[PDB]
């Protein structure tokens, strides 16, 4: 069973 | 926009990597042995530290890298799943206190996180909380040396 | 001369964010 | 909250051009920071106060362009090689340093925020040192103690054999003193 990537987070807030 | 941090999860569990140089590394504990998933199937882990708690697979798309800390500092901020920040005096080379202590609720899924500098460079991975009852009021982390030293 | 212009800028303000899935 | 940024570019070579000559720029402003150019050089301009202020060696004595036409220069001190102009409307200033830190950060044109230690009024060594091409178009932006005030604006890279190890920049305090000249 593989990790799976279900989300992910920027540090600088940058939009878009 | 690109992220540093990925929110994984396995059929057990979910926790955070950080991108750092390159890698996506994640906790050991969360991991196991486990690859990656990707679009063109799953990519085995570059590095596996049983011993440091530590894996590292190759970062994935639409990911970017942090830059470790170069400044020292002790004042410390780990970032949580939810994209919360958390001050942290750093009290050893592993080992800091939240600056106010949290219900380890509010940590629960975060292990694999970055533990930032004043200047948002990656000091070490968040390995697991420190709690007394139901309380975590400090944190054990990977420092970046160890993933450094393990490339 | 000419004026100087704004070809960008460089926040600040940001904290983390969960990227919004599109 | 730690320091972190993040840039994004709000016009191109040929916008830019037609601005300068112009001097209308209806582009909505956002940030602290604002990456600024002329037809010679591109560098930064920093709001602090609510003016926005940038290098002479930079701006030279030139207007800024904006939605209203070209805009005068506030203050200008070739001396402490200073100028600024209102801050643009949209922009956010920030707030001098009152702490007294000699642990400074220095925030890049590329959204990068690299340690520098305080050695003096007006000098600063990395605690990475990077090639200067690294550091090109920078002058103007930030020094940042750990609390996100601003210290001083960069203006010139120390280096030799090409690896900048310190940075020369304009303390705050210059900034009052040009506003009280
Ligand atoms: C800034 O205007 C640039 C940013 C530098 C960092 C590398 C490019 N700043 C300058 O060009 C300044 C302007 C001119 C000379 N400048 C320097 O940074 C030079 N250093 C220097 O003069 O150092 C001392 C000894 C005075 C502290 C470097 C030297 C190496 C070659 C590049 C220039 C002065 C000081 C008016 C921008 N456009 O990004
Ligand atoms: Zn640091
Ligand atoms: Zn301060």
């Amino acid at each position: 069973g593989s990790v799976v990537i279900v989300g992910r987070i920027v540090l600088s807030g940058k939009p878009a | 926009v690109e992220g540093e941090v990925q929110i994984v999860s396995t059929a057990t569990q979910t926790f955070l990597a950080t991108c750092i140089n390159g890698v996506c590394w994640t906790v050991y504990h969360g991991a196991g042995t486990r690859t990656i998933a990707s679009p063109k199937g799953p990519v085995i882990q570059m590095y596996t530290n049983v011993d440091q708690d530590l894996v590292g697979w190759p970062a994935p798309q639409g990911s970017r890298s942090l830059t470790p800390c170069t400044c020292g500092s002790s004042d410390l901020y780990l970032v949580t799943r939810h994209a919360d920040v958390i001050p942290v005096r750093r009290r050893g080379d592993s080992r800091g206190s939240l600056l106010s202590p949290r219900p380890i609720s509010y940590l629960k899924g975060s292990s694999g996180g970055p533990l930032l500098c004043p200047a948002g460079h990656a000091v070490g991975l968040f390995r697991a909380a420190v709690c007394t009852r139901g309380v975590a009021k400090a944190v054990d982390f990977i420092p970046v040396e160890n993933l450094e030293t393990t490339m």
